[PDB]
Formats: C-alpha cells, sequence, structure tokens
C-alpha cells in the first residue's frame, strides 16, 4: 500500500493491541509502522512495569 | 611457714571463670546464631528469587 500502517487494523493484525500480548507484555500497537509494545505490571520488581518499547 | 603458698592457691582456686566464657557463649551463640544465619543463606537467593521474578 506504500506507506506505513497507522494502526493494527491496517497492518492486518489484532485490531485491539491488548489482545496481542505476552506473558510479561501488555499490548502491541502499530503506530505508523513503528511497533510499540507495552509491558505488564508485576512479574518483576524492575523498572519496566507498564513501560514501553 | 608456707601458708602464703596456700593463700595464693585459694586465690587461684577462686578463679575468674573469665567473661571469655560468657562473651563466648555469646559468641558460641554467634556460632549457632550463625547456624540460623546459614539457614538464612538459603533463603537469601530464594526470597530474592521471588522478589526479582
Ligand atoms: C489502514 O491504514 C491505511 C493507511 C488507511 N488508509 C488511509 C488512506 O489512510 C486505512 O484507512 C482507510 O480505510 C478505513 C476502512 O474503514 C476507512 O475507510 C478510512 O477512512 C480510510 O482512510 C486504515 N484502515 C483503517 C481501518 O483505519
Amino acid at each position: 500500500h506504500g506507506k506505513w500502517p497507522e494502526n493494527n487494523t491496517s497492518a492486518g493484525v489484532a485490531s485491539s493491541p491488548t489482545d496481542i500480548k505476552g506473558k510479561y507484555v501488555k499490548e502491541v500497537e502499530v503506530k505508523n509502522g513503528v511497533v510499540t509494545a507495552t509491558m505488564l505490571s508485576s512479574g518483576v520488581n524492575n523498572e519496566i512495569k507498564g513501560k514501553k518499547l | 611457714f608456707t601458708l602464703i603458698e596456700l593463700m595464693i592457691v585459694i586465690a587461684i582456686v577462686g578463679i575468674l571463670a573469665a567473661v571469655a566464657l560468657p562473651a563466648y557463649q555469646d559468641y558460641t551463640a554467634r556460632a549457632q546464631v550463625s547456624e540460623a544465619i546459614l539457614l538464612a543463606e538459603g533463603q537469601k537467593s530464594a526470597v530474592t528469587e521471588y522478589y526479582l521474578n
């Protein structure tokens, strides 16, 4: 389609990001191609809880 | 006359019974206090293990 997908629905993935998730990951959103992933809460003490990649 | 030789015995008889016994039941305590600590050694990493994960 010649441009980065804004969002999940366009990317062709689970339209809700939260549905896409990990054991310690909260969600995964498409953001104009850039794939942001949000971490869960506890499961570690570490300064990641709810943080993003 | 010899009695002062007996005197000095009964001065040796009344012993101190050094505080280096009860300071070292307190440090014999430090031995088995350490025996409690050496238990704690196992939990150091296990408690940590929960704390980190
Ligand atoms: C998916 O991403 C592409 C780039 C969007 N297209 C444009 C021109 O920005 C899609 O949005 C289009 O389609 C939806 C479908 O309901 C809607 O009709 C919008 O008006 C269009 O722009 C993105 N798809 C979605 C579902 O947002």
